[PDB]
DNA sequence: TGCTAAGCGCACCTAATTTCCTGACGGCAATCCGC
RNA sequence: UUUAGAAGGAUUGCCGUCAGGAAAUUAGGUGCGCUUAGCAGUGUACCGCUAGGCGG
């Protein structure tokens, strides 16, 4: 949850991550050349979790 | 009042944040603007009224945190987790989650506005520096806080520029395409983070940080921009990154 | 009335460390003289010894293991280590980012300023110049070393050095001129009467002459490469601030078994070292518990557990109530 | 104390740092040296690899380009110079990670009962005698005139050894000098000491424009000779030197027949005699869930190989 | 405490060809799940 | 009011043995480096009679 400025005041933002988007990246970055990492992070169990 | 720019020259950022979904690498740009909007909230609460409303984001040095491996590609590491509130909190070993870290050597060119815009207003930038963080990482070094008059003073670094007509202007299908196409044309040019586009309208959830001000749910949206020199940079005013809302978007624009 | 925890309360650090880098010199010229140190890769050749069952051990013991790793050692001409890390000490009640309830913000604020009327943030911050003038923070690089000369400079005031053999790991002295001098400043800037504090500390371990250097070991995942990634900063080895930071804190000498187990462990939230398995604050001196004794059912607690309060929320981090669907 | 501690591990107790090679002569050996640095030597070859016999017809009088390294004295010098260092830790600490407070007190207690009988003296012994006779030497103790072992601890030089007036499978308890340097790693392996730090440098005399055979790197995907570069100069691997220096069991039970001191390994193999040696009731595994878990006086032998892996470390460590 | 000013530094033709570029064995154990 | 705030990656190791790079050669032809000037700037700084000022 984050801060943004809207008009003199502020708007808290609550960041919801895109799975989809991310799924549709890998795809078309498997069949790509464009600079790319790998974020092998996430586990099989905390995936599934 | 009495417009003017300040440059915050060679901030050393150590272990800032480097995930935004789809990106490892440069942070949001939100995330240097909410740099600019720290140093406004704590120059107004010392009594120094200065409304910052446009930055600069020049760019000297940088080491993501990890390796290259031998294929050319980039390992990203992370440190060794420790007790995360839950349910398994009490558990010596933690869960690892998608988390990237940078270290930067960033100056930032700031659009400052207020009744006096002089040196003393430097030195409290100087002592108000010491007590943020950029992005999520810490300050370990500044060189010096300055007044700047026109683009010569400037020193030499690469600055950020959104580049929209090279991806509107793409090759097709739906702009994830548009995007790899555009980036397999020019290889000088790199995806950024620019902002959020909510997901739901304004209204009270439970949970939020602050039970008082409005809140949306948002996703992030990200676009194109690309390096610059500063010696080939003409009028300014077309690095300043500045904050610009809508209905349902929550943009970071170059105009 | 306070009935629990706020649903956002988050804390920041108050004791920034910085990532340290390596540096090869000698020790009659350890003041003008100063070398990189870079970190080299070393493969090798090695058997099967680890334990595997008796089915795969017929099959596997007197098999060659060739492995991949890195190494860190000095040159053959410069026999001591420096390390320079900075640290930026920052206020207690100016490093509550987030906090959702109003009263529990009043009633942590009256917490903080009733701690800086009775010592007021200086025994803890005696313990962490402790935990700079022993040379905790040389994690392997501590074990045989001829001199150890460890520098702190505040501000732009150099102080005189330690000798940090002379410290004992499980004892924490009170009665140093210089530590006293360190900690007060350090205990001023908790409290908020200064708004940051800047210390520069340099080290000097002569270990000897080609002798090994222990960075910091990197965790990267990769499924191609399974070797020892250690820390390269700038181009040269060093240590991550979280390691650093580590040692500092480890200054808890107050868990319910401390005359048994004599010896610090690091500040963590159930008591939680990563040598000894087992959760040394588990129940009812853990965070959790003494500080909703502290706030929400007011009570007086010992000066011990308060001392463990304020080094947690020195430590900082997200410490609201268990969140509900 | 039922089953090992779940992060289990030693450090070593016996640091040596990498080799650095130098040529000097043997007369002027005391005060002239020069570096030593490899050779790319790219040698043509014959097909002389076994091949089936469908390949053998096609490619027996076929040309063979191979790549490789070399490193090979001067036409001036007659003596190779090994120069390295080892420091020597304490073993009670260098346990580096024990999930277990009671393994922690039980591995202490039974060190502190090892010094009580035999303050890491045998031991120490007997890798004095293998700095003492030259065995980090590996192929390049092959046909050598003079090879003179200087040790040099502080700021006084130990005297001189004639390395090869010593058997490779005998160990000598009665010379001095070995007693006076294993007396004192044997102080700073108990405890009395905290640090001991001891150079060693070895003179070689094997001849003029002679080969020196350094260490030779590992490569992991798909090579040729590349041998190991210290400081420029040629050297050999810290490895291979502390492989030399734990050569010092003869304690397995096969060693009447193999009359032989072997590496110190866990489950006791041997590269050389291509045979495991203590691959059952004689392992550290097994010593050290029958020291420890279950409290029994084993035979002093026995005891030296369990120190003897505590000097060496691993990760000894249960699921 | 000075050490010069001025012009300019080629046009052509090309840069080989054969045979090949090793065989072996092996590449760790632990831990990183909320409900 | 920053995808906010938090984080010890650790311990251990033998890369080895072997080798024919080799045979042949045309680099050539051609050419304007010129003009001019104070080693001057006093060219030196000593011989004597506490700090300071003085015969020739």
């Amino acid at each position: 949850q984050v801060f943004f400025p809207v008009g003199g005041s502020y708007h808290l933002l609550s960041i919801l991550p895109s799975t989809v988007l991310n799924y549709e990246v890998s795809d078309r970055l498997y069949r790509s050349k464009i600079p790319k990492i790998r974020l092998r992070l996430l586990s099989s169990n905390a995936a599934s979790t | 009042m009495m417009k003017g720019y300040i440059l915050l020259e060679k901030v050393n950022i150590e272990n800032a944040n480097a995930f935004n979904n789809i990106i490892v690498g440069i942070p949001a740009i939100t995330s240097f603007l909410g740099f600019a909007r720290a140093l406004e909230r704590k120059l107004n609460a010392k009594e120094i009224a200065i409304r910052i409303n446009g930055v600069g984001l020049e760019f000297h040095e940088y080491e993501l945190k990890g390796y290259k491996n031998k294929r050319g590609q980039y390992v990203t590491s992370c440190p060794l987790p420790g007790s995360i509130p839950g349910q398994n909190e009490k558990k010596l070993d933690a869960h690892i989650m998608n988390q990237a870290y940078i270290d930067l050597n960033m100056s930032f060119l700031l659009e400052v506005e207020g009744p006096h815009v002089d040196m003393s207003t430097c030195k409290s930038i100087k002592s108000t520096m010491e007590t943020l963080r950029i992005a999520g990482g810490i300050i370990r070094n500044y060189k010096k806080i300055r007044l700047i008059d026109t683009l010569a003073d400037i020193p030499y670094g690469y600055f950020l520029t959104l580049r929209q007509d090279n991806l509107n202007d793409a090759a097709g299908d739906d702009m994830l395409d548009k995007m790899i196409h555009a980036l397999q044309q020019e290889d000088t040019l790199v995806p950024i983070a620019v902002g959020f586009k909510a997901l739901s309208e304004v209204g009270h959830v439970e949970g939020q940080r602050d039970p008082e001000k409005d809140h949306c749910f948002v996703e992030s949206i990200f676009s194109l921009g690309g390096f610059e020199c500063s010696k080939i940079l003409e009028d300014i005013n077309s690095c300043l990154w500045r904050y610009k809302t809508e209905e349902g978007l929550y943009l970071c624009t170059i105009i | 009335t306070l009935k629990s925890r706020p649903e956002n309360l988050s804390f920041a650090r108050c004791l920034n460390t910085t990532e340290a880098k390596f540096w090869q010199t000698d020790f009659l010229k350890r003041h003008t003289f100063k070398l990189p140190l870079l970190i080299t890769d070393k493969a090798v050749l090695a058997s099967k010894g680890h334990e595997m069952p008796p089915d795969k051990l017929e099959k596997e013991i007197m098999d060659p293991n060739p492995q991949k790793s890195q190494s860190c050692t000095l040159s053959t001409e410069c026999d001591t280590l420096r390390i320079d890390f900075g640290i930026k000490v920052l206020p207690v009640k100016e490093s509550m980012y987030s906090c959702s309830d109003y009263n529990y913000r009043t009633a942590i604020y009256q917490k903080i300023d009733e701690y800086i009327a009775e010592d007021g943030f200086l025994t803890l911050a005696k313990r962490y110049v402790n935990n700079i003038a022993n040379a905790r923070f040389l994690w392997r690089n501590r074990k045989g070393a001829e001199i150890i000369e460890t520098i702190v400079t505040i501000e732009d005031k150099e102080y005189p050095s330690f000798n940090s053999k002379s410290f004992n790991l499980d004892t924490f002295v009170e009665d140093n001129a210089t530590i006293n001098e360190i900690a007060q400043q350090i205990a001023d800037t908790f409290a908020g009467k200064r708004e940051y504090l800047n210390i520069y500390v340099t080290c000097f371990v002569k270990i000897g002459c080609a002798m090994e250097v222990y960075p910091s070991q990197e965790m990267t995942f990769d499924d191609d490469d399974k070797g020892k990634k250690l820390f390269k900063f700038e181009g040269s080895a060093g240590m991550h601030s979280q390691k650093i930071n580590n040692a500092l804190r480890t200054i808890d000498t107050w868990y319910p078994d401390y005359t048994t187990y004599e010896f610090p462990i690091p500040v963590e939230n159930y008591g939680a070292a990563r040598s000894i398995g087992i959760p040394f604050r588990p129940d009812t001196k853990s965070f959790y518990k003494l500080i909703d004794r502290m706030i929400l059912k007011n009570e007086d607690l010992p000066i011990e557990d308060k001392h463990y309060v304020m080094a947690i929320l020195i430590r900082g981090g997200m410490f609201s109530k268990k969140q509900e669907k």
